[PDB]
C-alpha cells in the first residue's frame, strides 16, 4: 500500500534529496508554473471580492503577493514531482534488467504470417 | 475561556496528534490519542449550553471506549510478540480490535451515529476542528499498518459508510448535520482505498480537508446554520452565495473541479487490483450526495428565496473579522484539477 | 410576464426539523435560534434536619 | 464624507505596502538566483557546460 | 496461555459489554470504563512481568496517570449534566438526533 | 502465605466478635426502637436524597494529584543512577509543575467551596 | 406519533367511568344529563371531590369558578372539549 | 497444579468485574471495584509485582472514595439497586457468572479456543524463569529508570496533568 | 461466517437440491437473526414478547427466501440440464422476491423484488463463473 516510502537510503524529511540536483530543473515559463500563477491571481480576485472591494484594481500589491507566492511554491512542487518520476522510472528500469526471467523476449511475427480471425459487418 | 486558555489548549491537541504521528511506540500513540481526547473535549464546550454539554458527552463516552479497545489491541499484540514499534500486527484479533477502535475514532460506519449529533451540538469553529484535524491521527495510524488490514472488513465499513453518508445526508435540513454526512461519506472514500495505495488516502483527505475548510468557512462567514438562514444570505452577500454554489459543485465530484480528482484516482486505482464491482457501486452511491449538495445550491443560490424587512440594516455593515486562507482555500477547493500528477509528490 | 422565484409556501418545505416528514417525525421541533434551550424547572430539594431537641 | 474614523484615510498604510512589495520582490530574486544555481549543478553534473 | 490470562481477558470483555450497555446511571458506565482500565493495568504487568522486559515495567504507571484524567474528564461532564437535570440518567441527553 | 494466615485470623477473630455480640445478648426489637434518629422526631425526607457536594473541584483535582504520588514514589531508588543530572532535572520539573498546578487553580478560585 | 385524535365519544366514556367509580352515585339511575344535586343527591364537597377525580382522569387542572358551574357529566363534557378545542 | 491461589484470585477478579459491570447502584458497583483492585494487587504480587500491584490498590481506593462521594452527591436514588432488587441486574449478575463458569469448564476439562487461542491451564507456575541472581528488584529498577531513560514519558506525564488541571477547570465554569 | 456459504457452494449446482435447500435456508435465518438483532437495538419494540415476534418474522421470512431460492435455483438447474446458467439463478430470485411480495402482502412489492432479486442472483452466478471478485486482494 506504500510503495516508495521504505525505499533505501531515504532521508525523512528532506522534500528534495541531493540527487535531485542531476535533474533539468523546470523552466520558469513552465506552463504549469502559469497556472500556478493563474491560481495564485484567482485568488487575489477572490479576496478582492469577498471584502467588497473593486475586483479588478483594489490591491496591486496584495495580487502581487499572491501570484508569487503561488509560483514560488509551484516551482518546488513541480521539481518535487519530476524527481520522483524520474526515480520511479529509474526503479522499474533497474528492476527489470535484474529480473530478465520474468521480461523475456519474444520473437515478434509480421502480419502475414499471424493468422487474424474476420468478423464480417453485415 | 481565557484566549490563553484557548491558545494552549488547540496546542495541546495538535502536539496530541503530532505525537501520535512522530511516535515509533505504541504506547506514545496511544498517550497522543488519550492527551488529543483530553483538551479537545474543552474546545467542544466553549459556548455553554446543554446542546454543547450533550455533545462533549457523547463525544468523550465514544473515544474514550474506543482508546479502551486500542490499547487492548496493543496488550494482546505484545502477548503474542514482545514488540511494542509500531509496523505490523502479529495476532489477527488484535488486528481486528485496532481496526474496529480506529473505525470509532473515525466515525465510520457503523459507528457513525456520534458524529451528526455532536456535529450538530457545538459551534461551527468547533465543527471545523473536528471535522478536519480529529482525521488525521486515527487515519496516520491506518496508513502505517495497512499491510496488516483485513481488506473484507475495511471494504465492509468503507461501503456502509459511503451509502449510510448519502442517505442520511439526504434527510437533513440543519447545515451542520449535512456537514456530518459528507464527512462521513468521504471518510468511507478515504477508507476504501487504503489497503491499495496510501498515497490516494492521503490525498483524498487533502482534498476533502480543503474543500471541508471552505464550506465551513463559508458558513461563519454568512452566519448561517440552517437552509432557510442560508436562504437569506444572497440578500446581504451574493458573491458568497455564488462562491458557496460553486464550492457544493466541487464537494459534488463533477468535473472538472477538484472534489472530481480523488475519486477518479481512487477508481483507477481500483482498477489496478481487478476491483471493478466496488467502485461502480461507490460511484452510483456517491450519486446521493452530489444530490443534496445540489438542493443545497436550489435553495441558496440558484433561486432567490423571500427576505425579511430587517435585512435592510444589514446593508449598512459591513464583516470586521476577516479569514485570511478563505479565498486560497476556495480556489483549492475548485481549480487544481489540472495539477494532478502532483500527487507523485505525496508519495 | 417575469421569472418564477419561490415563495413562502415554497421557503416553508425546508423549514421543519427534518425533509421528508413522517408520523414519528411531525413532533419533532427545531432547535433553538441559538443553540440555548430554556433551562429546566428541576428544583433541587434541600435536606431537612431535626437539630434538636435531643 | 464618512462620519467616522475610516481606518483607510486617504492615504494608505505605506507600512505594510512596503513589506508586501518588499516580500513579493525578495522571493521573485530568490527564484531567479535558485534556478540559476539548479541550471549550472544540472549542467555540471551531467557534463553538459 | 495460563488460566490467569483467560481470566484477565474475560474480565476485560466484561467491563465493555458493562459499558456498552447503558441503565440508567452515567456514572455506572463511568466505573466500567475504570474497570476497563483496571484490566489493562493487570494484564500488561502480568505480561511484563513475565517476560523481565524490565524498561516496560514504568508503562503500566504511566497508563494509570491517564487513566486517572479519564476519570477525571468524566467526572467532570456528569457534574455539568447534573446540573443541567438534577439528574445523572443517559435518557436525558436526546436533545440531539440523527 | 504468613501475610494470608494473619489476614484470615483478623477477620475471624472480627466476625466471631461481631457474632457473639450478636447471639449473647437478649433481644427485644420493636419498631419504635429500630426507627431512625433525629434526635426526637421523624424525619421530613429520606436520608438517600442527593446531598450536595460544595468541595466537588476538589474531589476531583485530587484524582490528578494522587497519580503524581504514583510519579514520585520511586524517586529512593532512581536516586542511584549514574546520571544523576538528568534525574534531578526530571523529578525537579514534575513536582514544578505540580506545584503550577496547584498555584493555576488556587488563583482561578477553585480552591474556594461552591456557595 | 402522540395519543390519537382525542373526540367526543371516548371523552364522554372516561367521564362515565369516573363517575361510576364514586361510591355515592347508584351506577344505573346515572345519566348524562342527570343534575349532581337534584337527581343524584349530593353535596357540594362531593361535587369538589367529583372535579378532583376528573382532574386526575384527564391530566389539567380545573380552576374554582368553573368547577362550580359544572353540574352534570354532560357540563363537565362540554368543558373538557372546550379546553382540550375538540369539535367532535 | 500447586494450589491454584493464582486462579482463584483471577476468578475473584472476574466475580469482583460482573458485580460492577451488571451496574446497580454506584455504591455496591465501587465495592466491587475495590474488591477487583484489591485481589488483582494480590495477583501481580503472586507474580513478583509488589510495587505495581501495591500502587494499583491505592490508585484505585482513592479513585473509589472520590466515586463515593459523588454518588451520594448526584447518582442516588429513593432506593438504590442491590444485585437482587431487580430482575435486570440479577439476570446480568447470574449470566455473568455462568459465562465465566462456561468458560472455565471448556478451559481445564479441554482445549479449546475460546476467541484469541487455546490452551490447557495447568497453573502459572510452569512458565516462571527460575533466574537465581541480584541484590536488587527488577521491577524497582525497571520502574525507577523512568527518571533517566523515560524523560520523554515524564515530560508527556506532566503536561497531560497540567492540562486535565487546566481542562477540568474549563469545563465545570458553567455560566 | 464464510464457512455458511462455502458449505452452499460445496454441493454441486444442478446435485442435492434439498441440501442447497437447507443451506440457502441457513444463510437466510442468519441474515435475518442479523437484521433483527440491529432493529431491537436501535428501534425498540417496548416489551420482551413483541421483540420476539419482531425476530421471528424477521427471521422466518429471510428463512423462506433463502429457501424458496436455493431449491427454486436447483431444481431449474437440474430440470433443464443447464448447470452453469445465470437463468436459474435468475429464477430462483424472482421466485425469492415473490415469496417477499406474498409476505408483506404488496403486490408492487412482490413485483419489484422478483425484478431486483432475479438480476441480483444472474449477477452473482456471472461473478461466479467468469471469477469477479467483490472484495479484491491487494495484487499491485
Ligand atoms: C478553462 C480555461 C480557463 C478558464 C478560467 C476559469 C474560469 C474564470 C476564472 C475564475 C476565477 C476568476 C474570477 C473569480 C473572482 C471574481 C469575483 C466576482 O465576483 O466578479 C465580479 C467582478 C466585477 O465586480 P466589480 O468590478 O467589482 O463591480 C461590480 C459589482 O461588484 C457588482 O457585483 P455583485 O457582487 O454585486 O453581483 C452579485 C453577483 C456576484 O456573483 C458573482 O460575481 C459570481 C462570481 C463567482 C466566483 C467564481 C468561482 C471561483 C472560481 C471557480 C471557476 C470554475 C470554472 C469551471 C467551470 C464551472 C463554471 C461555474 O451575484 C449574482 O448575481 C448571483 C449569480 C448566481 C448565478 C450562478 C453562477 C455563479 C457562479 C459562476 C462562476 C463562473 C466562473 C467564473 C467566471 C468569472 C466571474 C467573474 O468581475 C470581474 O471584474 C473579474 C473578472 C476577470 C477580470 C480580470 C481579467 C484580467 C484583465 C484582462 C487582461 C488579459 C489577460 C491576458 C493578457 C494578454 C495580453 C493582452
Ligand atoms: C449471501 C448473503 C445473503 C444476503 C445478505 C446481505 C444482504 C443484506 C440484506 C438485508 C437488508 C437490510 C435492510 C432491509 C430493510 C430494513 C429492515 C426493516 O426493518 O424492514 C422491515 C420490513 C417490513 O417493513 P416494516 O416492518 O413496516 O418497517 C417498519 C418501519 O416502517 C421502517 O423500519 P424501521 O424504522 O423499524 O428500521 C429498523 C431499524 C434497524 O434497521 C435494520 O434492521 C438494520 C439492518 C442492517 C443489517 C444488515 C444485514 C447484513 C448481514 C451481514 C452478514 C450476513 C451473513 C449471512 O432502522 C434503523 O434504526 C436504522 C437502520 C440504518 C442505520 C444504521 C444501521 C447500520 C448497522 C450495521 C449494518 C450492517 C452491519 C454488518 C456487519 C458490520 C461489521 C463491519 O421488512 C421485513 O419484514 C424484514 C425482513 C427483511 C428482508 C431481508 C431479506 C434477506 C434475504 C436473504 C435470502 C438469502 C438467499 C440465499 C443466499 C444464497
Ligand atoms: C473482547 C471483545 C468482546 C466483548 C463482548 C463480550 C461480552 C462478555 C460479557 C458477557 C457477560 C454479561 C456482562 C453484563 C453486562 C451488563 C448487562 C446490562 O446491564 O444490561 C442492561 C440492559 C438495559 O438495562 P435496563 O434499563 O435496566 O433494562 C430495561 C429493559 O431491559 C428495557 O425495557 P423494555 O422491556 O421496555 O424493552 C423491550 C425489551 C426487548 O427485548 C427484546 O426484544 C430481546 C428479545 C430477543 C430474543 C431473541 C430470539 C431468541 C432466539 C435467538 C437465538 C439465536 C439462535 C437461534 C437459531 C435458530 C432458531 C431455531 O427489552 C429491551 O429493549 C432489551 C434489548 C436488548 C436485548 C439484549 C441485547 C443483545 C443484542 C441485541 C439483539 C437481541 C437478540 C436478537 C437476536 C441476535 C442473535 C441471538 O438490560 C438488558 O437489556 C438485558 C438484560 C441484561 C442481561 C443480558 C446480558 C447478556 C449479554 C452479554 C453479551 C452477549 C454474549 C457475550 C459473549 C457470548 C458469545 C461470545
Ligand atoms: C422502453 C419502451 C417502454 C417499456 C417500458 C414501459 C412498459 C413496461 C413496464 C410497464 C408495465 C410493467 C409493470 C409491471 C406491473 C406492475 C404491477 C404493480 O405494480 O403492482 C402494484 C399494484 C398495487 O399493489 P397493492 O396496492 O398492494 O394491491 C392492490 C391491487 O390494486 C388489487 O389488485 P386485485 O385484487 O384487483 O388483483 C390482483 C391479482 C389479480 O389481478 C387481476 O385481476 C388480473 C390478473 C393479472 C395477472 C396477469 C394478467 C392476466 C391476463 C393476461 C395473461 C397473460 C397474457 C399473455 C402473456 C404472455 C404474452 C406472450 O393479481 C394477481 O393475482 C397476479 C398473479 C400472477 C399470475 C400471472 C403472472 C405473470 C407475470 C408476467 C406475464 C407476462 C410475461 C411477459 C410476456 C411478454 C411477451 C413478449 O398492484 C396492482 O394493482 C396490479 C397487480 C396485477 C399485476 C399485473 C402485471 C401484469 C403485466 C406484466 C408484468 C411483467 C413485466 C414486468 C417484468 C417483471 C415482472 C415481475
Ligand atoms: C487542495 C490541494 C492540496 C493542497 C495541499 C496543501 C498545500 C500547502 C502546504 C504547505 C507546503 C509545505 C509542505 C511540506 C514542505 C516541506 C516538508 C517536507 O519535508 O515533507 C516531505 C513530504 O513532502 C510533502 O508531503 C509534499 C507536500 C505537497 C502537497 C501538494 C500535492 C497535492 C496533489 C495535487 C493537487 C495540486 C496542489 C496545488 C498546490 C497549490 C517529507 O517526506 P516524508 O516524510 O518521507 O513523507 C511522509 C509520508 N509518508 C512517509 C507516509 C510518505
Ligand atoms: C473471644 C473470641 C472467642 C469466642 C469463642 C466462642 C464463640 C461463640 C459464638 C456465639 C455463641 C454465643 C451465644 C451464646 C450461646 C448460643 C445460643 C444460640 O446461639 O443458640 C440457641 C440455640 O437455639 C436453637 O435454635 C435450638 C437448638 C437446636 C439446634 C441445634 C442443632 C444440633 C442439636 C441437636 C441435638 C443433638 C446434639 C448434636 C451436637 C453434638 C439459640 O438461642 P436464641 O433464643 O435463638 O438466641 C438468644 C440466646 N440467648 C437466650 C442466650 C440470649
Ligand atoms: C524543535 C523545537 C524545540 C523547542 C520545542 C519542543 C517541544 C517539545 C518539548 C521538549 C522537547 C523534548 C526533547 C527532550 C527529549 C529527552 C531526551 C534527551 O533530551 O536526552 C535527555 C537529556 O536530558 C535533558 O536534561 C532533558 C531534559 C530537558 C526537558 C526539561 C524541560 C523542558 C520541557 C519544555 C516543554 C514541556 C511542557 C511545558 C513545560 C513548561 C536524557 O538523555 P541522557 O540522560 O543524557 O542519557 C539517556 C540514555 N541512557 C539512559 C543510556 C544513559
Ligand atoms: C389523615 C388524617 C386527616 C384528618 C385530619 C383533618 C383535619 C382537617 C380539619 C379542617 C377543619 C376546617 O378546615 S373547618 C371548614 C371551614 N368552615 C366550613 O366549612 C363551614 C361553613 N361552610 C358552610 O356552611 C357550607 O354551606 C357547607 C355546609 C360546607 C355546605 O357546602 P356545599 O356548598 O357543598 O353545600
Amino acid at each position: 500500500m506504500t510503495m516508495m516510502s521504505g525505499r533505501p537510503g531515504r532521508v525523512p524529511l528532506q522534500f528534495l534529496p541531493n540527487e535531485a540536483r542531476s535533474l533539468p530543473p523546470p523552466k520558469l515559463t513552465d506552463p504549469r508554473l502559469v497556472y500556478m500563477g493563474f491560481l495564485g491571481y484567482c485568488s487575489g480576485l477572490i479576496d478582492n471580492a469577498i471584502r467588497r472591494r473593486p475586483v479588478v484594481s483594489a490591491g496591486l500589491h496584495r495580487q502581487l503577493l499572491y501570484v508569487t507566492s503561488f509560483v514560488f511554491f509551484g516551482y518546488y512542487l513541480l521539481k518535487r514531482q519530476d524527481y520522483m518520476y524520474a526515480l520511479r522510472d529509474h526503479d522499474m528500469f533497474a528492476y527489470v534488467k535484474s529480473h530478465p526471467e520474468d521480461f523475456p523476449e519474444k520473437d515478434k511475427k509480421t502480419y502475414g504470417e499471424i493468422l487474424e480471425e474476420f468478423h464480417p459487418v453485415r | 475561556m481565557n484566549p490563553i486558555i484557548y491558545t494552549t489548549l488547540i496546542m495541546t491537541v495538535m502536539s496530541g496528534t503530532m505525537l501520535v504521528m512522530i511516535s515509533s511506540h505504541w504506547l506514545l500513540i496511544w498517550i497522543g490519542f488519550e492527551m488529543n481526547l483530553l483538551a479537545m473535549i474543552p474546545v467542544l464546550m466553549k459556548n455553554f449550553n446543554p446542546r454543547a454539554t450533550e455533545a462533549a458527552t457523547k463525544y468523550f463516552l465514544t473515544q474514550a471506549t474506543a482508546s479502551m479497545m486500542l490499547m487492548m489491541a496493543i496488550i494482546i499484540n505484545l502477548l503474542y510478540s514482545g514488540q511494542w514499534t509500531i509496523t505490523k500486527m502479529f495476532n489477527p484479533v488484535a488486528m481486528t480490535m485496532m481496526t474496529m477502535a480506529l473505525a470509532m475514532k473515525l466515525g465510520l460506519s457503523p459507528f457513525h451515529f456520534w458524529v451528526p449529533e455532536v456535529t450538530q451540538g457545538i459551534s461551527l469553529q468547533a465543527g471545523l476542528l473536528l471535522l478536519t484535524w480529529q482525521k488525521l491521527a486515527p487515519l496516520s495510524v491506518l496508513c502505517q499498518i495497512s499491510q496488516s488490514i483485513n481488506p473484507n472488513l475495511m471494504l465492509t465499513m468503507a461501503m456502509l459508510s459511503i451509502l449510510i453518508g448519502g442517505w442520511g445526508g439526504l434527510n437533513q435540513t440543519q447545515l451542520r448535520k449535512i456537514m456530518a454526512y459528507s464527512s462521513i461519506a468521504h471518510m468511507g472514500w478515504m477508507t476504501a482505498v487504503l489497503p491499495y495505495n496510501t498515497t490516494m488516502t492521503i490525498l483524498n483527505l487533502l482534498i476533502y480537508i480543503t474543500m471541508t475548510l471552505a464550506m465551513f468557512m463559508l458558513l461563519i462567514h454568512s452566519s448561517a446554520t440552517t437552509t432557510l438562514s442560508l436562504s437569506h444570505t444572497w440578500n446581504k452577500m451574493p458573491v458568497i452565495t455564488s462562491l458557496m454554489m460553486v464550492t457544493l459543485l466541487s464537494m459534488g465530484g463533477l468535473p472538472p473541479l477538484s472534489g472530481f480528482m480523488p475519486k477518479w484516482m481512487i477508481i483507477q486505482e481500483m482498477t489496478k487490483n481487478e476491483s471493478i464491482i466496488m467502485p461502480t457501486l461507490m460511484a452510483m452511491t456517491a450519486l446521493l450526495n452530489l444530490y443534496f449538495y445540489m438542493r443545497l445550491a436550489y435553495s441558496s443560490s440558484l433561486t432567490m428565496f423571500p427576505s425579511t424587512n430587517n435585512m435592510k440594516m444589514k446593508w449598512q455593515f459591513e464583516h470586521t473579522k476577516q479569514m485570511k486562507l478563505l479565498p486560497t482555500m476556495i480556489v483549492l477547493s475548485t481549480l487544481v484539477l489540472p495539477m494532478t500528477p502532483a500527487l507523485s509528490s505525496l508519495n | 410576464a417575469r421569472q418564477w422565484q419561490p415563495d413562502v409556501e415554497w421557503a416553508e418545505q425546508f423549514g421543519g426539523a427534518v425533509m421528508y416528514p413522517t408520523k414519528e417525525t411531525a413532533h419533532w421541533k427545531p432547535p433553538p435560534w441559538n443553540d440555548v434551550d430554556p433551562p429546566k424547572d428541576t428544583l433541587v430539594s434541600n435536606l431537612t434536619l431535626n437539630f434538636g431537641p435531643q | 464624507k464618512f462620519y467616522i474614523r475610516e481606518p483607510p484615510h486617504g492615504s494608505p498604510d505605506w507600512l505594510k505596502v512596503g513589506l508586501t512589495l518588499g516580500t513579493s520582490v525578495f522571493l521573485w530574486i530568490y527564484l531567479i538566483k535558485q534556478h540559476k544555481e539548479d541550471v549550472l549543478e544540472y549542467k555540471r553534473r551531467n557534463g553538459l557546460e | 496461555m495460563p488460566l490467569v490470562y483467560m481470566n484477565i481477558i474475560m474480565a476485560f470483555a466484561i467491563a465493555l459489554a458493562g459499558l456498552l450497555m447503558y441503565r440508567s446511571h452515567l456514572m455506572s458506565s463511568l466505573l466500567c470504563l475504570e474497570g476497563m482500565m483496571l484490566s489493562l493495568f493487570i494484564m500488561s504487568t502480568l505480561i511484563i512481568l513475565n517476560t523481565h522486559f524490565t524498561l516496560a515495567n514504568m508503562m503500566p504507571i504511566i497508563l494509570l496517570v491517564f487513566a486517572a484524567c479519564e476519570a477525571a474528564l468524566g467526572l467532570s461532564l456528569l457534574v455539568m449534566v447534573s446540573n443541567t437535570y438534577g439528574t445523572d440518567y443517559v435518557q436525558n441527553l436526546n436533545l440531539l438526533q440523527c | 502465605m504468613n501475610i494470608m494466615l494473619t489476614l484470615l485470623t483478623n477477620v475471624t477473630l472480627a466476625s466471631l466478635l461481631v457474632l457473639i455480640a450478636f447471639w449473647l445478648p437478649q433481644l427485644n426489637a420493636y419498631s419504635e426502637k429500630t426507627s431512625p434518629y433525629e434526635c426526637g422526631f421523624d424525619p421530613m425526607g429520606s436520608a438517600r436524597l442527593p446531598f450536595s457536594m460544595k468541595f466537588f473541584l476538589v474531589a476531583i483535582t485530587f484524582l490528578l494529584f494522587d497519580l503524581e504520588i504514583a510519579l514520585l514514589l520511586p524517586l529512593p531508588w532512581a536516586s542511584q543512577t549514574n546520571n544523576l543530572k538528568t534525574m534531578l532535572t526530571m523529578a525537579l520539573f514534575l513536582l514544578i509543575l505540580l506545584a503550577a498546578s496547584l498555584a493555576y487553580e488556587w488563583t482561578q478560585k477553585g480552591l474556594e467551596w461552591a456557595e | 406519533s402522540d395519543a390519537p385524535p382525542l373526540t367526543l365519544e371516548a371523552i364522554k366514556d372516561r367521564v362515565l367511568y369516573v363517575l361510576k367509580l364514586y361510591d355515592k352515585i347508584d351506577p344505573e339511575k346515572l345519566s348524562v344529563n342527570s343534575h349532581f344535586m337534584k337527581d343524584l343527591g349530593l353535596d357540594s364537597l362531593d361535587q369538589v371531590e367529583i372535579i378532583m377525580a376528573m382532574e386526575d382522569e384527564f391530566g389539567f387542572e380545573i380552576p374554582d369558578i368553573d368547577a362550580e358551574k359544572l353540574m352534570c357529566p354532560q357540563e363537565i363534557v362540554d368543558y373538557i372539549a372546550d379546553k382540550k378545542d375538540v369539535y367532535e | 497444579m500447586t494450589m491454584y491461589i493464582a486462579f482463584i484470585l483471577s476468578t475473584i477478579f472476574v466475580i469482583g468485574f460482573v458485580g460492577f459491570s451488571s451496574k446497580p447502584s454506584p455504591i455496591y458497583g465501587g465495592l466491587g471495584l475495590i474488591v477487583s483492585g484489591g485481589v488483582g494487587c494480590g495477583i501481580v504480587l503472586n507474580f513478583g509485582g509488589s510495587f505495581l500491584g501495591l500502587m494499583v490498590f491505592l490508585i484505585y481506593l482513592g479513585g473509589m472514595l472520590v466515586v463515593f462521594g459523588y454518588t451520594t452527591a448526584m447518582a442516588t436514588e429513593m432506593y438504590p439497586e442491590v444485585w437482587v432488587s431487580n430482575k435486570t441486574v440479577f439476570g446480568a449478575f447470574v449470566s455473568g457468572l455462568m459465562m465465566e463458569f462456561c468458560m472455565v469448564y471448556y478451559a481445564l476439562k479441554e482445549e479449546e479456543v475460546e476467541i484469541i487461542f487455546k490452551f490447557n491451564g495447568l497453573g502459572d507456575w510452569v512458565i516462571y524463569d527460575t533466574g537465581d541472581s541480584g541484590f536488587f528488584s527488577e521491577e524497582a529498577m525497571g520502574i525507577a529508570a523512568l527518571y533517566s531513560y523515560g524523560t520523554w514519558l515524564v515530560i508527556v506525564t506532566g503536561w497531560s496533568l497540567l492540562i486535565g488541571v487546566v481542562v477540568i477547570m474549563e469545563i465545570t465554569r458553567g455560566n | 461466517a464464510k464457512t455458511l456459504l462455502h458449505k452452499y457452494s460445496d454441493i454441486p449446482e444442478g446435485t442435492e437440491c434439498h441440501r442447497k435447500a437447507y443451506a440457502s435456508t441457513s444463510i437466510g435465518g442468519a441474515t435475518g437473526l442479523i437484521v433483527s438483532a440491529y432493529s431491537i437495538a436501535l428501534k425498540p419494540p417496548a416489551s420482551f414478547l413483541e421483540g420476539v415476534a419482531r425476530t421471528g418474522r424477521y427471521t422466518f421470512t429471510s428463512a423462506a427466501i433463502g429457501a424458496i431460492f436455493g431449491l427454486t435455483s436447483c431444481i431449474s438447474a437440474q430440470v433443464r440440464e443447464k448447470p452453469d446458467d445465470p437463468l436459474n439463478y435468475f429464477i430462483g430470485g424472482c421466485a425469492g422476491g415473490l415469496t417477499l411480495g406474498a409476505r408483506t402482502r404488496s403486490y408492487g412489492i412482490g413485483a419489484a423484488a422478483c425484478a431486483y432479486m432475479g438480476l441480483t442472483a444472474a449477477l452473482v452466478k456471472m461473478g461466479q463463473l467468469e471469477g469477479w471478485q467483490v472484495f479484491a486482494e491487494p495484487k499491485v
